[PDB]
């Protein structure tokens, strides 16, 4: 039953390549990557990435689940093939993830370029919101899917995506980053990269930094400055930021226990509620400073329509089945407040229910657990697209045979 | 009791340690090397005989093949067996860094079908070289000969989401030190002749000012020059490959080779792993491997990553005294496991799943 | 809030149907099953505390246990059911 | 019927590989207790 | 003296009351199952070489049927229903075994009009029923029972009215205690 | 950790092991109780059980009834020579006597 595949979990943070039947994917490496001009070129483990060198440019491969330039996509797959893999694309076939509201263009165009190409023996595009739910062990369900571009939530009925019950909002990592920034910039905190740093002191709680710059820096673009600055701005997320039980409220986040950090130069300070008060938006919009629009949807209110445009015969088993995922559900609180803020707004004639996939590889790597488990099945041998199965239906053929 | 039967088996770019397990050394270890007739050898007479010989080095980076090489390097470390491997056979192989599917199944196939034992382990180097000590978790520098790796192996599982990889600091550095002889006058061109070159670490591997280290010590040259011992007499006052390419590992920048500094590749792994297992990734950060025997490794990490590090956190470097072998000796330890007995495959489970087994 | 009350209902059914697929019990009869158990239990580890407290131990073991069901069941009952604990007892110790 | 399965040898795995670096401890400490026995075989002649 | 040599409690219960060839190979393999004869690969034993493939059982899609271009001209014509929509409606029934959940989400809405759930599935079971009705001799199915699409969409109606209350479910739910109060009451 | 097994399955067993344990340890039976002692009362007890629910079977099977009631308990108990014994002084509600009439009372 089992057989020798590769599973690929694109995402607009991440890629996650492995071998199919694993726990966990064999290279995880960030996908906001640069670029330089040796022709252009990529890196991948974060070692031939994160190193200052001449004239480091700015690209984008893959933004909102889908192909931003075929090119960039091109040369990752062609390192992660090379580089980690190791291997021949033509000896192991190819179960790669998608965005449900990826487009039949870029679907063909990427079975096309998986098959002309690397010459893979079979190939599978599957979506994400299917791969989680069969990660989860659940058919039928709600997957809620806050990554770093959007927060999505898909409701998938017996291993099928509703498109039509499918619901988005912007509030993602990339606005928690935002926030943090301007959390940074009123605070008066000088975001220094560490490939800026020579050497550091310590300082007192609140001093300034007391770090020297080092002397040989290259040339370095601001779209790189920016993507470090990201960088350090995430690890401040993973290692202050935490969700709010209740619903925001100034004298009980006063009255939490402050966050002591340390960035990168040496300034270190505790945070108290302005930690709190920046996932907040993710759930209220409304008390967001720059963001004056009441049309962006938080967390649970994304949930609660996604369920609300679906057949009102399946949402008793969305409702019982909501999966969270994603690598913003890692804050602390945060799945507190949604089951909390669910049972609050969920009718109590349909079951409330969320799996409790908490770990950081359970979230993180749903998407790439499900398509493992997934192409690890015996059954699913016979849904994948043959090479003979391309060279005779076309590029087209992949609309019928993977919806 | 195959705890006390066990034998272990690493192939290595430079050297397999080849020999009997149960006690805490290596018995014979040879240079792992595979020879063909250039219009079968391996080991010390095939690095004898290169001169008549198309050698080739199974390992590539870890990744080895399977049908006609490997099983001359097994072949010759069947020494560390009763000369009856059939029966005496309760062994553990290299496992490379992360090729796991294909490697560890097509590895555990020739090793049950040659020898069908009832004992086999499957476990990365990492976990190995961990137990040469034992705690939460090492984000093992593991420097040998081909490779250099962060894992952080956490509660002595490999998290591979966070292994990282460095290839510049293998094979290659000896090129590198090769070419700087030849510019310093001596210009050795083949295997044959950098044997001695290769042998120079021996004493030329410190580092301290790893910034400016080659420069202030080619101002003040005395006391530091160490003058290895050429075949010819010549002990002309090497000084500047002293500290030349023993940072490399630091800066590779240094070589022409473009990666994250061996000690920032490590901080960026443990960066990527988990927030609150970090703090026992700073607390545990273990240094294995030939390469690491560099007597400035120890200082020059603990300074790169309590720069690179909070304030908070502190860093807790140990460097065993024979981190030469301690991946091996861990990996004995690990076999010869009192209590261990029921986690080793057996031609039981492999006569109805085969390499289908976990892997 | 809830009272909930043990019983060995659960596994007198799953010996009952193990030793008659197709016979069944009802609930008095499960009950008055449940008596005899708790009735038996009860002998036979009070005979143990006896022996145990007669040979001047503060801990009773299979021994105890064993002697308590030779001294308690009659005849060829009590070989049969020594035998069964015999066996038992070396199953277990055997980490099968 | 496969998907408990990984969620179950994840679990088991973690679980497995655990109590091997687990006993690693045991080991290292019972070399140390090793010396201690052998101190205590040394009282032991003192005693005899 | 003691024999013993077993385990204390074992022994203390008892005495105190007295050729090798069967190599894995990645071998390749063919499912029938398959109309492609895509050629996959896994590690077989040296026994079953070449064997059929084991999960090929798994292979008994949805039964649905497939009417022709002159019964379909005879007897399925519609005037609200045109073949380029009956024959979308009928390959997503057949793609996603029968599923009118998904199968109205994955409709064209583009090129045909937007559609209910119960519109899609009457209309498929009226196909159904009107392609057997044409003769008495098929055995297949001959009376599908076409379900009821009136009752259906009160069914929707009058239950969706209910999902979105908020306090209603409160009031009727305390009105209703209240009921049961005074009916227990008049008793 | 590994996945945990019973100490009923690991004996062969299926009265809880457990609960016995619990009740012999808590109990005015001793201070502290050993691993091999609540094996082999869980195993004496189930022996019994499948003894006397064989014997209830085959009375039930006998008077025509599916389901063992208290009157196949009885007759089993008062049937069996050791069962008898064990349960001399003990009365089980709703199971009646046995049809023993003494000869003496018989027409003649
Ligand atoms: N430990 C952590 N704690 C909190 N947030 C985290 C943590 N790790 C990652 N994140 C957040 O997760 C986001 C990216 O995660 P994820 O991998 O789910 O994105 P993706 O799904 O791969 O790509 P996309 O979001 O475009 O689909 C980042 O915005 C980052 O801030
Ligand atoms: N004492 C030492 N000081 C410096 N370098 C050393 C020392 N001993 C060995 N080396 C270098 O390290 C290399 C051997 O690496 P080591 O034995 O630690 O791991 P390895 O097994 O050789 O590598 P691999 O594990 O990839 O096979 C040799 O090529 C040698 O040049």
């Amino acid at each position: 039953d089992e057989v020798g595949a590769l599973v690929f979990d694109i995402g607009s943070y991440t890629v996650r390549a492995g071998y199919a039947g694993e726990d966990c994917p064999k290279v995880d490496f960030p996908t906001a990557i640069g670029m330089v001009v040796e022709g252009p070129t990529y890196y991948i483990d974060t070692n031939a990435l994160r190193v200052p060198r001449e004239n480091m440019e700015a690209i984008s491969p893959l933004k909102n689940g889908m192909v931003e330039d075929w090119d960039s996509f091109q040369a990752i797959l062609d390192h992660t093939y090379k580089m980690h893999v190791k291997s021949e694309a033509s000896l192991h076939p190819v179960l790669m993830s998608e965005a449900p509201w990826n487009t039949r263009a870029k679907r063909e165009k990427l079975t096309e370029l998986m098959f002309e190409h690397y010459n893979i023996p079979a190939f599978f595009l599957c979506k994400t919101a299917v791969l989680t739910a069969f990660a989860n062990g659940r058919s039928t369900g709600l997957i809620l899917d806050s990554g770093a571009t959007h927060t999505t939530a898909i409701p998938v009925h017996d291993g099928y995506v509703l498109q039509q019950g499918i619901v988005k909002s912007p509030l993602a990592g990339d606005f928690i980053t935002m926030q943090c920034r301007e959390l940074f910039q009123e605070m008066n905190i000088e975001l220094v990269p560490p490939y800026m740093i020579a050497s550091k002191e310590a300082v007192r709680e609140g001093s300034p930094a007391n770090w020297k710059r080092k002397e040989k820096l290259p040339q370095v673009t601001r779209s790189w400055h920016n993507y470090m600055c990201n960088c350090v701005i995430q690890d401040f997320q993973a290692s202050v930021l935490q969700v709010s039980d209740s619903t925001y409220d100034e004298q009980v986040a006063a009255q939490m226990p402050t966050v002591h950090y340390e960035f990168p130069n040496g300034y270190n300070c505790d945070f108290g509620a302005e930690r709190l008060k920046i996932p907040e938006g993710l759930f209220d919009p409304s008390n967001v400073k720059g963001l004056s629009g009441n049309t962006m949807l938080g967390v649970s209110h994304v949930v609660t329509t996604s369920v609300g445009m679906c057949d009102i015969d399946i949402r008793p088993g969305l409702y019982g089945s909501v999966i969270v995922a994603g690598g913003n559900t890692l804050i602390q609180s945060f799945t507190d407040r949604l089951n909390r803020e669910l049972s609050q707004k969920t009718p109590p004639s349909m079951r409330l229910k969320l799996i409790a996939n908490n770990t950081t590889v359970e979230r993180r790597f749903s998407s790439w657990i499900g398509g493992s488990i997934l192409a690890s099945l015996g059954t699913f041998q016979q849904m994948w697209i043959s090479k003979q199965e391309y060279e005779e239906g076309g590029k087209q053929c992949v609309e019928r045979k993977c919806p | 009791d195959d705890d006390i039967a066990a034998l272990v088996v690493d192939n290595g770019s430079g050297m397999c340690k080849a020999g009997f397990a149960g006690d805490d050394a290596p018995r014979a270890v040879f240079p792992s090397i595979v020879g063909r007739p250039r219009h079968s050898y391996v080991g010390d007479e095939a690095q004898s005989k290169r001169g008549i010989l198309t050698l080739k080095y199974p390992i590539e980076h870890g990744i080895v093949t399977n049908w006609d090489d490997m099983e001359k390097i097994w072949h010759h470390t069947f020494y560390n067996e009763l000369r009856v491997a059939p029966e005496e056979h309760p062994v553990l192989l290299t496992e490379a860094p992360l090729n796991p599917k294909a490697n560890r199944e097509k590895m555990t196939q020739i090793m049950f079908e040659t020898f069908n034992t009832p004992a086999m382990y499957v476990a990365i180097q990492a976990v190995l070289s961990l137990y040469a000590s034992g705690r939460t978790t090492g984000i093992v520098m593991d420097s040998g000969d081909g490779v250099t790796h962060t894992v952080p192996i956490y509660e002595g599982y490999a998290l591979p989401h966070a292994i990282l990889r460095l290839d510049l600091a293998g094979r290659d550095l000896t090129d590198y030190l090769m070419k700087i002889l030849t510019e310093r006058g001596y210009s050795f061109t083949t295997t044959a002749e950098r044997e001695i070159v290769r042998d120079i670490k021996e004493k030329l591997c410190y580092v301290a000012l790893d910034f400016e280290q080659e420069m202030a010590t080619a101002a003040s040259s005395s006391s530091l020059e160490k003058s290895y011992e050429l075949p010819d007499g010549q002990v002309i006052t090497i000084g500047n490959e002293r500290f030349r390419c023993p940072e490399a590992l630091f800066q590779p920048s240094f070589l022409g080779m473009e990666s994250c500094g061996i000690h920032e590749t490590t901080f960026n792994s443990i960066m990527k792993c988990d927030v609150d297992i970090r703090k026992d990734l700073y607390a545990n950060t273990v240094l294995s491997g030939g390469t690491t025997m560099y007597p400035g490794i120890a200082d020059r990490m603990q300074k790169e990553i309590t720069a690179l590090a909070p304030s908070t956190m502190k860093i807790k470097i140990i460097a065993p005294p024979e981190r030469k072998y301690s991946v091996w000796i861990g990996g004995s330890i690990l076999a010869s496991l009192s209590t261990f007995q029921q986690m080793w495959i057996s031609k039981q489970e492999y006569d109805e799943s085969g390499p289908s087994i976990v892997h | 809030k809830r009272s909930r009350k043990e019983s060995y209902s659960v596994y007198v059914y799953k010996v009952l149907k193990q030793v008659h697929p197709d016979t069944g019990i009802s609930s008095k009869a499960m009950g008055i099953m449940n008596s005899f158990v708790n009735d038996i239990f009860e002998r036979i580890a009070g005979e143990a505390s006896r022996l145990a407290h007669y040979n001047k131990r503060s801990t009773i073991t299979s021994r105890e246990i064993q002697t308590a069901v030779r001294l308690l069941l009659p005849g060829e009952l009590a070989k049969h059911a020594v035998s069964e604990g015999t066996k038992a007892v070396t199953k277990y110790t055997s980490s099968k | 019927w496969l998907s408990a399965d990984f969620a179950q040898e994840r679990r088991w795995k973690r679980g497995v590989a655990r109590k091997v670096v687990r006993m690693v401890i045991r080991h290292h400490e019972e070399q140390r207790q090793k010396e201690e026995r052998a101190r205590r075989e040394e009282q032991a002649k003192l005693r005899r | 003296k003691r024999p013993e040599g077993m385990h204390r409690e074992v022994y203390a219960l008892l005495y105190s009351d007295k050729k090798k060839v069967r190599p894995w190979k990645w071998m390749p393999f063919t499912n029938p199952a398959r109309k492609d004869g895509a050629m996959f690969f896994h590690w077989r034993r040296a026994a079953e070489e070449g064997k059929d493939y084991p999960f090929a059982r798994f292979n008994k899609t949805v039964q649905v049927p497939v009417y022709s271009e002159q019964e379909y001209q005879l007897y399925l014509h519609d005037d609200a229903w045109t073949k380029a929509e009956t024959d979308h409606l009928f390959d997503l029934s057949r793609r996603f075994d029968l599923r009118f959940v998904v199968i109205h989400d994955r409709y064209d809405h583009q090129q045909f009009k937007k559609r209910s759930v119960e519109d899609l599935k009457e209309r498929y079971y009226h196909i159904c029923a009107k392609l057997a009705n044409v003769r008495a001799v098929p055995g297949t199915d001959l009376k599908i029972p076409v379900f009821d699409a009136g009752h259906e969409r009160r069914r929707k109606e009058q239950l969706e009215r209910l999902y979105n209350r908020t306090p209603e479910q409160v009031a009727e739910e305390e009105y209703l205690l209240q009921e049961l109060r005074k009916i227990e009451a008049r008793k | 950790r590994a996945k945990a097994k019973s100490r009923s399955s690991r004996a062969g067993l299926q009265f809880p092991v457990g609960r016995v344990h619990r009740l012999l340890r808590k109990g005015n039976y001793a201070e502290r109780v050993g691993a091999g002692a609540p094996v082999y009362l869980a195993a004496v007890l189930e022996y019994l059980t499948a003894e006397i629910l064989e014997l209830a079977g085959n009375a039930a099977r006998d008077n025509k009834k599916t389901r063992i009631i208290p009157r196949h308990l009885q007759l089993a108990i008062r049937n069996d020579e050791e069962l008898n014994k064990l349960l001399g002084r003990v009365t089980i509600a709703q199971g009646g006597v046995l049809p023993n009439i003494q000869a003496v009372l018989l027409p003649k």
